[PDB]
Parts: structure tokens; C-alpha cells; sequence
RNA sequence: UCCGCGGCGCG
DNA sequence: CTCTGAATCTCTTCCGACGCGCCGCGGGACG
DNA sequence: CGTCCGATCTTCGGAAGAGATTCAGAG
């Protein structure tokens, strides 16, 4: 919902989704550049809590 | 005999108390750096979270 | 409608989550481990083969780097929520049934 | 019969006990739960009887 | 006088924005609790893209992954409740919360030949 | 303007 | 002796009327 | 003008259901 100044009315699942795609490719972008295999669990692990 | 009232001296306290310990964290953290007479007290001391 | 597509496997919550453990129950081993497992801080073991390891051999991080060095020849053992799906990929319904 | 459902008999296992128990998953040292102990209940910063 | 292995690495989870303030805060905890011999440096990714138009002009800091940092330690218990006292930083990263396990070094100097790679020729 | 939460009141 | 095993104890979870009206709130720290 | 998100509030029944225990029994 568009609101008068510079922010909107916004739900919570476009801020989850937000965080999840962003989680989802910065999980790509480590694995892809061959990434240290500690640093990719707790990626993985945060990405699933999220 | 084991209930009692309160009004707006300590809730007053008690928020200006909360107020207190995180800036004197804050103080603290900037102080672990504290150097020879190159800083006056105002800097360290912030107002935003009071 | 779309989708992404999420660069790693996850589980979801809700056949985990829930009072009926229905991942558990399908798997036969007690929720407490899948957990651990999902949650990237333990490993499970699937098909290590004629070592000493059993099909749902539990183990913890130090346990499995001690048989990685006395057994990485053939044993694997694989570690999350993409561990998870392996595991239930190389399973069979009517086997499991009739035995039970 | 509370002594005879003891798990403990010394200081320092009992110790090991509540520092385990209010937080789980830590590792259990002498020193942190001592502390622990004393500033749950003997520390001004944290407990404070009025 | 016998433990003189190979000084390990290990990854602290440091909250975005704070990763520059979490090293200078563990660079000043280890000069202030004067166990300068225990701890080591820390490793933490930076390139640099250089453009010279499109918004941010003449420089872009990017950096491999935000979330994490690489730091030199030993196996102490000292040094792990020194870690996790230090303030805007979560701690250590393993198998189990209590012993973090270390990291392959092949990876290591392979991620040392990374940044030897993008990072040369400065300007 | 449109969404959500909290408080109060009415039935 | 021992494994079983029915019973017992303990730990986790989803739940709590239905309409209406009014008002207040709706980030925030940092490169 | 955009980017990206660490400390402890603390005390209900009321069941329902699942998990852990136990001790007991024919022997």
C-alpha cells in the first residue's frame, strides 16, 4: 500500500522473502567461488533457520 | 500486606535505570580506549538512548 | 505464481515441527537426532557398507572424523538437510512394509 | 530424602549442575560457574532486592 | 614447553557493519589483556572493484562473505572466554559449541592465492 | 484513504 | 539373572466469545 | 541517500499427546 511520505505499508512476508533470496544467492555466490567448507555449514544452517 | 502500588516516580526510575547501564556499557566500550587528555566528556557520553 | 530455487536442500518444518514426528516415524529413529542432523552439528551415515557402522548410524563430529581416517575409502557419511533427502531417496516402501 | 536423590556430593560438581542446567550446551569450568553463581544471586548488577 | 604445532584459524560470526570494529576490538583485547603470544592476527577478505562512474565512483569495497571472520588463535578455554566476552560479536563456529573444530589448510592457502590474485597492483 | 499492533470504552 | 512390559512419571504444545466505536503507535543504525 | 538488519521477559489450567523411566515378574 503505497503510504503519503517515504515508506510503504509492507507486510512481513516481502521482508522474509527479502532476507530469504538474499540468503539464497549469497549462498550461491560462496559455493560458486569455491568457498571454505566451515563457512558453507553454518550458511546452509542459517539459511534453513531462515 | 503483600501487594503494592507504584506511579510515575518508579517507572521513571526504572526506565532512566535501564537508560543508565546501556549507556555506561556504551562509555565503558569507548573508554577501553582511553588515551592522555585528547577527549573531553561529552563525546563519550550519548544522549540518543537516554 | 514463481519459485526460487535454492542453491542448497531444506527441510520443511512442518513434517518436522509437529507432535506426530512424520519424518521420524517414516525414518523409525527418534526426532531428537534429526534435528541434530538438520541443523548442521552431527552426522549420519548412509550405507557405510561392511564396516562397523550401522544404516542409521548416528554420530557426532569427532566420532567422524576418526572413521574418515581409518575408513574413507568406501564408508560416506554425509552431513544436513541434503544428507536428510539422500538418505530418504535410498529407501524402499514395500520392503519396509512387509518387514513391519 | 532430598540428599538421598543428590546426583552430587561436592562443591564443584554441583556447581557443573546449575551451570549446565540454566544454560544449556556450554562448557562446564569452575571459574565460569562460580561466577555464574555469584552474580545470579550475589552481584548488585543483575540481582538487586529493594 | 613441548606444544608447538601448527597455530590454528578458527571463524567468529560477526554481525554486519562491525567487522573492521570487531577486529580492532580483538586487536584490543589481546593489548590489553597482554596475551599478545597466545592470540595471532586476523585474516579478514577484501578486493577492491574500481569504476570510475555509475553512482559509487573510483573504488567499491566488496569482500568474499560478510557474515564470518578468520581469526589466528591456540586451543585455550582462556581464550575462548575471551573471545566470547568481546561485545558486537557472537563467537565461534563447529562441530560443538564448546571446541570449534579448525580449518583444512588447503583451502587456506588457496584462499591466500585468491587474494594474492585480485589483490595486487594497488590503483 | 486502504495494512498491522497496543490501550480504552460500549453492548 | 534377565528382558520386557505394563504402568508411571515427565516434558512439550495448542487453547482460551463476538461485534462495534475511539485514540495512540507504528523502525533505525551506519557506510 | 541509500543498505541491511543480541540482551534476558520471568509465577494457568487443562488436557492431549509424546517421550523417558521404572521396577517387577516369571523365572
Amino acid at each position: 500500500v503505497p503510504l503519503d511520505g517515504g515508506r510503504f505499508a509492507t507486510s512481513d512476508l516481502n521482508d522474509l522473502y527479502r532476507r530469504v533470496i538474499n540468503r539464497n544467492n549469497r549462498l550461491k555466490r560462496l559455493l560458486d567461488l569455491a568457498a571454505p567448507d566451515i563457512i558453507v555449514r553454518n550458511e546452509k544452517r542459517m539459511l534453513q533457520e531462515a | 500486606g503483600n501487594r503494592r502500588i507504584r506511579s510515575v516516580g518508579e517507572m521513571a526510575e526504572n526506565q532512566f535505570r535501564v537508560g543508565l547501564v546501556r549507556v555506561e556499557r556504551a562509555v565503558k566500550e569507548r573508554l577501553s580506549l582511553g588515551d592522555l587528555d585528547t577527549l573531553m566528556p561529552q563525546d563519550m557520553i550519548n544522549a540518543k538512548p537516554i | 505464481m514463481g519459485h526460487i530455487e535454492l542453491a542448497s536442500p531444506t527441510a520443511h518444518i512442518w513434517f518436522l515441527k509437529s507432535l506426530p514426528s512424520r519424518i521420524g516415524l517414516l525414518l523409525d529413529m527418534p526426532l531428537r537426532d534429526i534435528e541434530r542432523v538438520l541443523y548442521f552439528e552431527s552426522y549420519v551415515v548412509i550405507e557405510g557398507g561392511m564396516t562397523n557402522l550401522e544404516r542409521q548410524q548416528i554420530l557426532t563430529e569427532e566420532q567422524y572424523l576418526d572413521a574418515l581416517e581409518e575408513f574413507g575409502d568406501e564408508f560416506d557419511a554425509k552431513m544436513g538437510a541434503e544428507a536428510i533427502q539422500a538418505l530418504l531417496k535410498s529407501m524402499d516402501l514395500e520392503q519396509e512394509c512387509e518387514q513391519l | 530424602e532430598t540428599l538421598r536423590v543428590d546426583p552430587t556430593n561436592d562443591r564443584l560438581s554441583a556447581l557443573v549442575e546449575i551451570y549446565r542446567m540454566m544454560r544449556p550446551g556450554e562448557p562446564p569450568t569452575r571459574e565460569a560457574a562460580e561466577s555464574l553463581f555469584e552474580n545470579l544471586f550475589f552481584s548488585e548488577d543483575r540481582y538487586d532486592l529493594s | 614447553m613441548s606444544e608447538a604445532p601448527k597455530k590454528r584459524w578458527y571463524v567468529v560470526q560477526a554481525f554486519s557493519g562491525f567487522e573492521g570494529r570487531v577486529a580492532t576490538s580483538l586487536r584490543e583485547h589481546i593489548k590489553l589483556h597482554n596475551m599478545e603470544d597466545l592470540f595471532g592476527e586476523v585474516m579478514v577478505p577484501t578486493e577492491e572493484v574500481v569504476e570510475i562512474r555509475g553512482g559509487q565512483r573510483r573504488k567499491s569495497e566488496r569482500k568474499f562473505f560478510p557474515g564470518y571472520v578468520l581469526v589466528q588463535m591456540v586451543m585455550n578455554d582462556a581464550s575462548w572466554h575471551l573471545v566470547r566476552s568481546v561485545p558486537r560479536v557472537m563467537g565461534f563456529i563447529g562441530g560443538t559449541s564448546d571446541r570449534p573444530a579448525p580449518i583444512s589448510d588447503k583451502e587456506v592457502d588457496a584462499i591466500m592465492n585468491r587474494l594474492q590474485q585480485v589483490g595486487d597492483k594497488p590503483r
